RNA sequence: GAUGUCGGCUCGUCGCAUCCUGGGGCUGAAGAAGGUCCCAAGGGUUGGGCUGUUCGCCCAUUAAAGCGGCACGCGAGCUGGGUUCAGAACGUCGUGAGACAGUUCGGUCUCUAUCCGCUACGGGCGCAGGAGAAUUGAGGGGAGUUGCUCCUAGUACGAGAGGACCGGAGUGAACGGACCGCUGGUCUCCCUGCUGUCGUACCAACGGCACAUGCAGGGUAGCUAUGUCCGGAACGGAUAACCGCUGAAAGCAUCUAAGCGGGAAGCCAGCCCCAAGAUGAGUUCUCCCACUGUUUAUCAGGUAAGACUCCCGGAAGACCACCGGGUUAAGAGGCCAGGCGUGCACGCAUAGCAAUGUGUUCAGCGGACUGGUGCUCAUCAGUCGAGGUCUUGACCA
RNA sequence: AUUCCUUGUCGGGUAAGUUCCGACCUGCACGAAAGGCGUAACGAUCUGGGCGCUGUCUCAACGAGGGACUCGGUGAAAUU
RNA sequence: AAGGAACUUUGCAAUCUCACCCCGUAACUUCGGAAGAAGGGGUCCCCACGCUUCGCGUGGGGCGCAGUGAAUAGGCCCAG
């Protein structure tokens, strides 16, 4: 069965508007709290958005402006961060399984930069 | 991939403007006359093996008419035809040829070309009279 | 399933690319002529389709492309594998001004 | 009797003189001898051979033990082919010519459970016509207070695929030899980066 | 339509029936920093110790 | 105090009074093609037109288009056309209300399976230590169909016309199994083009919404049938009808009454698949060993070999299970390279009154694919897991 | 819409038509305001045929979304 | 994909069709009608020119597979 990626029991409109909101706090503030599954959604997807940034031209600041809709948030990864990212390739993000929770039961966790 | 109820247009000046399938068939063309079938089903006919056809269209004067029933051969399936080496061929409209019990047409000739699988099946006439054997 | 280290792909193309052939820059939508070769009982005949070329489709030994030519006013297309030893020689005829890629629209024409 | 075991790599298409032949790459790196065993050994007659290499860390206690009996280095994968013999260690040189006809045994790609239509070749139901909820569904199990039950073994839903599957006479096409490659023509069950047993043909003609 | 059971079933196989339903006891173990417990691959939750520290005490 | 009914559809499986196929006797059987009867139930038995129809008639095929049982099999499986409720009309009966196995139009078929049965998949324990792998096959399932052509052969036969048996070689239908290389499908955000409107202040560039893809165009990997590969066997043993050898009762004759040979698509074996819960629990290779505990405690404990637990994944799968990786590390992601896909990005330059065009641009963009790469996370560790009962018997000290 | 005999006989359409249309007349059992026979137009009426289009079908496939399945929360039923 | 009513009790369901403009339009008729019968062709962007405007005809150019580009949007006919 080779196919790849998660349903997260949204659509397919909804999954995007999703992980473009998370990409865009995880950008917004180097970690967040977030379900452990919905976090390795956000792993790969910020990562190449950080791919994206890391380049300087203009397109791939409007690239990034496509997903990412916050000027200040789009400025950040931009100008700030990815240029810090230089010498590394790959692994800009990192995950971290914390516990439970009351109402719905479910493992939950930090992803951060 | 002909099947019972397909309207094949026809390739010959024997009359006959449309004709729509009726049976398949899967007799050869051998000995004496052609023969009488691998068996019941073969529920699909392409480029070259039988269909038996009933006749639903024909040229107000000519051999054949509107009504007439006789078997037919195949000569353009819409479908795709793959020769042993990979070739693939197809034709925008599905045609066929009308025919006698010994095989060659009541056409004087053919219009348009046909696929050199009639030639494989020893179709010597309608390959002849045929203006392309592609 | 096996576990074993081994590129899948470079054995793949260790036998696909002695099967395996190359021809003139046809990009879609130029016109070409195909020069084959055809086996009619012992004696080998030489026909020659010449179409608008609509699509280039795979890459290695199935490499393959499909040509389309209205022949006695029946429209007929045909489709060859880049490296099938019953075609001889391809020939760059037109040069056509394509914004596609694949050409199936031109099948009202 | 011939036998040797290797991986499926992949379906590929090539020529023999003018024939688009499809052809699924299967190899077979060679095997080990590891236990020849005899009739009054252990009754039957065989020998159980290795593929894929392991390497020593990964490796059981026991398991090094055996594969030490016969100085060999760990095979992740044993098997036995029953009525062989050979001398030293097997390859598929020696083992097959260019045409042999061959049984190729893999296991297939299974499907999980799987609907009646699928699974076994089930009909249907009128997808339109009034069909109540029975668009998929087999319809019926029996008869009725006779004999009451129903039949031992009646097809119905169930896992499909992740059989033992043996498709038989197939054709080396070609030998890469000492590439310890193998080409053969047509079909072999169960998905990529497979694996297979090439045994001779099972029959005659 | 409509299936029932047909007779009232007995204290006997339905505690068969939950012969399973048996919680698993999570496999515990003691977290080299603040002395808590921690969860197997999580954060040892009273200090916030992974390595260093994450989340906070 | 309810055993729902015709017909269709789905699904099947049995009977043999056998439609085909296989074997044989008789023939008013020359051959070919047939009639009829015995053996034979392995597999097979087409698609439509009319009618609610079963049935039957016709179209066109076929080796054949068999007959019946399974509550006229099958509604907690579907239809709901036929008939059986209420409305209405027609004929006919009735003064009437009403009427009729006369016809006609309409008319609600009830989401949750407890048990047995069935398909799948686990958990437990069992198999006289505790483990890792390799397996014999008791016994059990699937499978078993058939034409056409050609050679033998224009031979045997037959004035002739015609035309073989046997054997041998191919090619094909339907069915099945697998497979994704081909041919195609799809590929719900991989790439592009479009519109109306909102918004990122404006231009330019973009994003939403127009599906639960807004529309259209292509579409890799995977999944698939229309595609592809492969199959049904050969051979052997025992039979049926049947054909005979030796042969008495009954000096002759006799297949039989003692014995013996031949004999089918059938039985057993052979082929594919499951299989020691085969409690009768099998066999083989390998590994850990002979530990500790005042029987105030005649059984536990810590451990070995090994295993789980947990994380990360998978061409394995609803859960469970199964395969891989878990830093001594390439397991997945990311990253680099490549492949393939879309088809020529932004910007800027240039041409043009503009719409647009050209260049820079085989360009830009990127879900699954192929490898490489220690950038990320697979960190730490917790949980189990042997000490091998007796009886005879053979063998060594 | 009436026909028992009934798939009446003939013709049309179909490759093939118990249905349908025309004619036929032996009206079991039409008939004149319980109206008879017609008729443009109208009809979510009823009946047959056609063209077009189509997964209704041959024969199903891939995909999507909401269930079904797993986990934490609350937790019914008819039956017996 | 190929086929296109082979489905079936019956095209039930679902697709077709879809707006505005211009050409054109049958038997039959109670002269109102049938009739949106049927069947065609056009539709977007730019520049110039005219005209009664926001607007529209005309002429030449431009682009894409397609220009009521997305959504709202009749399948039609013959005969009872
Ligand atoms: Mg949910
Ligand atoms: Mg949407
Ligand atoms: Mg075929
Ligand atoms: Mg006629
Ligand atoms: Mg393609
Ligand atoms: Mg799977
Ligand atoms: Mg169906
Ligand atoms: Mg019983
Ligand atoms: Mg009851
Ligand atoms: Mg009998
Ligand atoms: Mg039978
Ligand atoms: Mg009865
Ligand atoms: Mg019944
Ligand atoms: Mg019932
Ligand atoms: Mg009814
Ligand atoms: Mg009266
Ligand atoms: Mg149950
Ligand atoms: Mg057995
Ligand atoms: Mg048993
Ligand atoms: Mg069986
Ligand atoms: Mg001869
Ligand atoms: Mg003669
Ligand atoms: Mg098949
Ligand atoms: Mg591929
Ligand atoms: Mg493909
Ligand atoms: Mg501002
Ligand atoms: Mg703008
Ligand atoms: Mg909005
Ligand atoms: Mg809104
Ligand atoms: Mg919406
Ligand atoms: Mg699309
Ligand atoms: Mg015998
Ligand atoms: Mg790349
Ligand atoms: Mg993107
Ligand atoms: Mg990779
Ligand atoms: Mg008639
Ligand atoms: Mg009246
Ligand atoms: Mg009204
Ligand atoms: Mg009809
Ligand atoms: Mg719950
Ligand atoms: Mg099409
Ligand atoms: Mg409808
Ligand atoms: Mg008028
Ligand atoms: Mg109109
Ligand atoms: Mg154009
Ligand atoms: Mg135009
Ligand atoms: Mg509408």
């Amino acid at each position: 069965h080779g196919k790849a990626g998660r349903k997260l029991n949204r659509n397919s409109s909804a999954r995007v508007a999703l992980a473009r909101a998370q990409a865009t706090a995880l950008l917004r503030e180097g970690r967040i709290q977030t379900t452990l599954t919905k976090a390795k959604e956000l792993r790969p997807f910020v990562e190449q958005l950080i791919t994206t940034a890391k380049g300087g031209d203009l397109h791939s600041r409007r690239l990034v402006a496509q997903d990412i809709h916050d000027k200040d948030v789009v400025r950040k990864v931009m100008d700030e961060v990815a240029p810090k990212y230089a010498e590394r390739p790959g692994g800009y993000t990192r995950i971290l399984r914390v516990g439970t929770r009351r109402g719905d039961g479910v493992t939950m966790a930090l992803i951060e930069l | 991939m002909i099947m019972p109820q397909s309207r094949l247009d026809v390739a010959d000046n024997s009359g006959a403007r449309e004709i729509m399938c009726i049976r398949v068939l899967n007799s050869g063309i051998g000995g004496k006359g052609l023969t009488t079938g691998g068996g019941g089903n073969k529920r699909y006919a392409h480029v070259g093996d039988i269909i038996v056809a009933s006749v639903k269209d024909a040229a107000p004067r000519g051999a054949v008419k509107a009504g007439d029933v006789v078997k037919a051969v195949v000569v353009r399936t819409s479908h795709a035809i793959k020769r042993a080496d990979g070739s693939t061929i197809r034709f925008d409209r599905n045609a066929a040829v009308i025919i006698n019990n010994q095989g060659e047409p009541r056409g004087t000739r053919v219009f348009g070309p046909v696929a050199r699988e009639l030639r494989d099946r020893r179709f010597m006439k309608i390959v002849s009279l045929a203006p392309e054997v592609l | 399933q096996t576990h074993i280290k081994i590129n899948r792909g470079e054995l793949l193309r260790g036998i696909e690319q002695d099967h395996t052939r190359q021809l003139p820059d046809f990009r879609p939508g130029d016109t070409v002529r195909v020069d084959t070769k055809v086996r009619e009982g012992n004696r080998t005949r030489s026909q020659a389709f010449e179409g608008v070329v609509i699509a280039i489709n795979g890459s290695g030994s199935r490499k393959s492309f499909t040509v389309r030519k209205i022949s006695f006013g029946e429209g007929v297309e045909r489709v060859f594998p880049f490296a099938s030893p019953l075609v001889n020689q391809v020939t760059i005829v037109e040069r056509g001004k394509v914004r596609r890629a694949k050409l199936y629209y031109g099948k009202a024409a | 009797m011939k036998g040797i075991l290797g991986t499926k790599i992949g379906m590929t298409q090539i020529w023999k003189n003018d024939r688009a032949i499809p052809v699924t790459v299967v190899l077979a790196g060679p095997c080990p001898i590891v236990q020849r065993k005899t009739a009054q050994t252990d009754g039957y007659e065989a020998v159980q051979i290795g593929y894929a290499p392991k390497a020593e860390r990964k490796v059981n206690k026991p398991m090094q033990g055996h594969f030490a009996k016969a100085g060999v280095a760990p095979t992740r994968i044993l098997r036995e082919f029953r009525g062989f013999a050979p001398d030293g260690d097997s390859v598929n040189v020696d083992i097959f010519a260019e045409g042999e006809k061959i049984d190729a045994t893999g296991t297939s790609k299974g499907k999980g459970t799987q609907g009646v239509m699928k699974r076994w070749n089930f009909a249907g139901g009128p997808a339109s016509h009034g069909s109540k909820k029975w668009h998929r569904r087999p319809g019926s199990i029996g008869q009725r207070k006779t004999p009451g039950r129903v039949y031992k073994g009646k097809r119905m839903a169930g896992h499909m695929g992740m059989e033992r599957v043996t498709v038989q006479n197939l054709e080396v096409v070609e030998i890469r030899a000492g590439e310890n490659l193998i080409l053969v023509k047509g079909a072999i069950p169960g998905a990529n980066g497979g694996l297979v047993v090439l045994r001779s043909a099972a029959k005659a003609s | 339509k409509h299936p029932v059971p047909k007779k009232k079933t007995s204290k006997s196989k339905r505690d068969m029936r939950r012969s399973h339903h048996a919680l698993t006891a999570p496999n515990l173990t003691e977290c080299p920093q603040c002395h808590g417990k921690k969860l197997s691959h999580h954060i040892c939750p009273n200090c916030g110790y992974y390595d260093g520290r994450q989340v906070l005490a």
